[PDB]
């Protein structure tokens, strides 16, 4: 049994979103529905719980329904505004042997700075910490709004990715990301490629930089 | 004094101004042990049930329903409800309760319900469309995994007639596909009406015993018969509450008392038809009653010739409950005790009097 | 009015395990049911286990059935969870939730306890700048920064100068690599007008150890620019 959820979903202030969580299997009638939301850096906390009621001290404008269409469950989240940019995850009761089934979350966000293609920028390696054999490759990219960093690598001659690995990206003061990548490098074998260029495809252009190994 | 003279200057003696009240601060609820429950105990672990359509009727009459033991347990599987809110049930008192139960197996729970219809639609019990209550279905499959499959709770299915609301499903009429009726057994286009149990256990995980008891509720204008327990608060003492007892209700001190009661008296009334005595619902001690203080406030005053200072004077009045100086007609405070006696200057009450001397301060 | 508040561990180990404590006060603890629930990074949520009012039941999951032991002793209303032979997978942040009832969800959570098993335990570190000099004196937005390799903690806060040569600085949490290696680098913009006039010396504010080392970059100004 699993609960099946969104991964990211996106918008602009103005109308409502709804969330979906479909079930495996069994009855979604047959038992409640509960969501919850938790703040990035603090506890969760519940937000609306039997989604034909709704409590207190939350607005009105947090809605949820009901659809035994096929075992899944709607979170009508109206009133997209900066207060409400968080994350929310899906709870049912399904298991027989006394067990809780979860959802996997989401990452609805809202749309305020504008488009702007990423910059290239390659890093080539350094004389001080290429004592006896060590380097790093770093293709740190800025200024661009989505959080879904697509880049690649490619030594010039092929498209190496064997050790591949991200930086996962901060908030910046104005609403903005610094998603970067580091690759696995070769310490025995600088030889082998005396280039390495940085390919990004993140919503914009694909031109490629290339560095020079020690020089 | 001036207001209430409607004057600028007055003279010596002793003037009535107001009447102070003192309000009880917090309120105290007792009730007793919360006895006579409701035998809800052998609805859910007891003997086999008749029959699907021939399910049996449990009406509920003057009890004690505590919803402490429902939504609380970890036997059962469903407990999805049509708006009755669990969380409020011991706050919430109905007139008619419906102990429905029968027997189904694991895929047939989802077909029971107001807002999913179809095999349970017509041929079985049917739910109403507001159908205020939750549906009580545990797997039984604990000890009813005998051999054999007895098929004792047949159902009955492909029935013509559809089935109403809060009733049963029996009628000995053989399904005709359109022909003549064939008044035997299986004959032209005949089906006896009875479908044959025997979910063995080595069957499937859908086909086991899941005795679901059906519960719902509404609302009349008998007066309410069946409803959960209620609360009570900490008992204090010495102080002027808002008591709200079983029986009683009113304000006044709760203080101990020597008295005894006889088994059977419960209240406590004086000869003036007036309640001073209240016996504790929960613990056995008899708990005195006495109204709070009250009485007028009233001055005394050496004339605004003289002088501009004054006292006051609760007359009937405890100084605890309100320099301070205990007379026997209250608690003049603002002024000081003299052994000195001289001539009654203005009256008081049980010879004590007040006078303006000697660094002038008023004396008693 | 219902605030619970959680601790009892900084730092575990394969092996060696402790007992979390969940204090329980302001609200009744004596008719609500407890679980626990834990949250990996960069993931949802997972029950971990349930507890009955006092002594009743101890309801577990199939996945940690055989290695952690939940209690509750109900006269001193507080919530003990021992664990035992902790796996590699069972690095999560645990929460603490009271339960209003079996079939409802919960009320007040915890604070949070972070409990991390990681290897290669506390040592001496090494920083070593980036040096732009191919393609990134006047390709695109130039800018530099450090880079803080295999250290255990995470107590690093990466600054310029003690705060003399800052201009706008994004720094960016690391990332695990195998099982203890963790990749910090830091970032800061420059107008491209300073390269060759005043060097510069990144600081690393370890708080174990002493990073005080600022290890000299070598712009090549002769290469590019
Ligand atoms: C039957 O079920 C009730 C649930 O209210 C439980 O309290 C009781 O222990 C069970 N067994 C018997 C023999 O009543
Ligand atoms: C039942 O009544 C007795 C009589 O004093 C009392 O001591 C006891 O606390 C009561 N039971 C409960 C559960 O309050
Ligand atoms: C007033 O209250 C005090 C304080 O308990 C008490 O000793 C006294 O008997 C009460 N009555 C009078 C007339 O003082």
């Amino acid at each position: 049994i699993v609960m099946t959820q969104p991964h990211s979903v996106s918008e602009s202030p103005g109308k409502t979103v709804t969330i979906s969580c479909t079930r495996s299997s069994g009855s979604i009638a047959s038992n409640y529905v509960q969501w919850y939301q938790q703040r990035p850096g603090s506890s969760p906390t519940t937000v609306i719980y039997e989604d034909n009621q709704r409590p207190s001290g939350v607005p009105d404008r947090f809605s949820g329904s009901i659809d035994s269409s096929s075992n899944s469950a709607s979170l009508t989240i109206s009133g997209l505004k900066t207060e409400d940019e968080a994350d929310y995850y899906c709870q049912s009761y399904d298991g027989s042997n006394h067990n809780v089934v979860f959802g996997g979350g989401t990452e609805l966000t809202v749309l305020s700075q504008p488009k702007a293609a990423p910059s290239v920028t390659l890093f080539p390696p350094s004389s001080e910490e290429l004592q006896a054999n060590k380097a790093t490759l770093v293709c740190l990219i800025s200024d661009f709004y989505p959080g879904a960093v697509t880049v690649a690598w490619k030594a010039d001659s092929s498209p190496v990715k064997a050790g591949v690995e991200t930086t996962t990206p901060s908030k910046q003061s104005n609403n903005k990301y610094a998603a970067s990548s580091y690759l696995s490098l070769t310490p025995e074998q600088w030889k082998s490629h005396r280039s390495y260029s940085c390919q990004v495809t993140h919503e914009g252009s694909t031109v490629e930089k290339t560095v020079a190994p020690t020089e | 004094t001036k207001c209430t003279l409607k004057s600028f200057t007055v003279e010596k003696g002793i003037y009535q101004t107001s009447n102070f009240r003192v309000q009880p601060t917090e309120s105290i609820v007792r009730f007793p042990n919360i006895t006579n429950l409701c035998p809800f105990g052998e609805v859910f672990n007891a003997t086999r049930f008749a029959s699907v359509y021939a399910w049996n009727r449990k009406r509920i009459s003057n009890c004690v329903a505590d919803y402490s033991v429902l939504y609380n347990s970890a036997s059962f599987s469903t407990f999805k409800c049509y708006g009755v809110s669990p969380t409020k049930l011991n706050d919430l008192c109905f007139t008619n309760v419906y102990a429905d139960s029968f027997v189904i197996r694991g895929d047939e729970v989802r077909q029971i319900a107001p807002g999913q219809t179809g095999k349970i639609a017509d041929y079985n019990y049917k739910l109403p469309d507001d159908f205020t209550g939750c549906v009580i279905a545990w797997n039984s499959n604990n000890l009813d995994s005998k051999v054999g499959g007895n098929y004792n709770y047949l159902y009955r299915l492909f029935r013509k007639s559809n089935l109403k609301p809060f009733e049963r499903d029996i009628s000995t009429e053989i399904y005709q596909a359109g022909s003549t009726p064939c008044n035997g057994v299986e004959g032209f286009n005949c089906y006896f009406p009875l479908q044959s149990y025997g979910f063995q256990p080595t069957n499937g995980v859908g086909y086991q015993p899941y005795r679901v008891v059906v519960l719902s509720f509404e609302l009349l204008h008998a007066p309410a018969t069946v409803c959960g327990p209620k609360k009570s608060t900490n008992l204090v003492k010495n102080k002027c509450v808002n008591f709200n007892f079983n029986g009683l209700t009113g304000t006044g001190v709760l203080t101990e008392s020597n008295k005894k009661f006889l088994p059977f008296q419960q209240f406590g009334r004086d000869i003036a038809d007036t309640t001073d005595a209240v016996r504790d619902p929960q613990t056995l001690e008899i708990l005195d009653i006495t109204p709070c203080s009250f009485g007028g406030v009233s001055v005394i005053t050496p004339g605004t010739n003289t002088s501009n200072q004054v006292a006051v004077l609760y007359q009937g009045v405890n100084c605890t409950e309100v320099n301070v100086f205990q007379t026997r007609a209250g608690c003049l405070i603002g002024a000081e005790h003299v052994n000195n006696s001289y001539e009654c200057d203005i009256p008081i009450g049980a010879g004590i009097c007040a006078s303006y001397q000697t660094s002038q301060s008023i004396i008693a | 009015e219902v605030q619970l508040v959680q601790s009892g561990g900084g730092l575990v180990q394969p092996g060696g395990s402790l007992r979390l404590s969940c204090a329980a006060s302001g609200f009744t603890f004596s008719s609500y049911w407890m679980s626990w629930v834990r949250q990996a990074p960069g993931k949802g949520l997972e029950w971990v286990a349930n507890i009955n009012q006092d002594g009743g039941e101890k309801y577990y999951v199939d996945s940690v059935k055989g290695r952690f032991t939940i209690s509750r002793d109900n006269a001193k209303n507080s919530l003990f969870l021992q664990m035992n032979s902790v796996r590699a997978e069972d690095t999560a942040v645990y929460f603490c939730a009271r339960v209003w009832y079996y079939y409802g969800p919960r009320d007040y959570w915890g604070q949070g306890t972070l409990v991390t098993v990681s290897s290669a335990s506390t040592k001496g570190p090494s920083v070593f700048p980036l040096a732009p000099s191919s393609k990134s004196t006047s390709g695109g937005t130039a800018a530099l920064g450090c880079l803080v390799k295999d250290y255990f903690p995470e107590p690093v806060t990466v600054s310029w100068n003690s705060g003399a040569l800052t201009s706008g600085v994004h720094t960016f949490p690391a990332v695990l690599q195998s099982s203890g290696l963790y990749s910090l680098s830091s970032v800061v913009t420059v107008p491209s007008s300073s390269l060759g006039t005043q060097t510069y010396i990144c600081n690393v504010n370890h708080k174990p150890s002493n990073t005080k080392v600022d290890k000299r970059v070598e712009p090549k100004s002769c290469d590019k620019t």
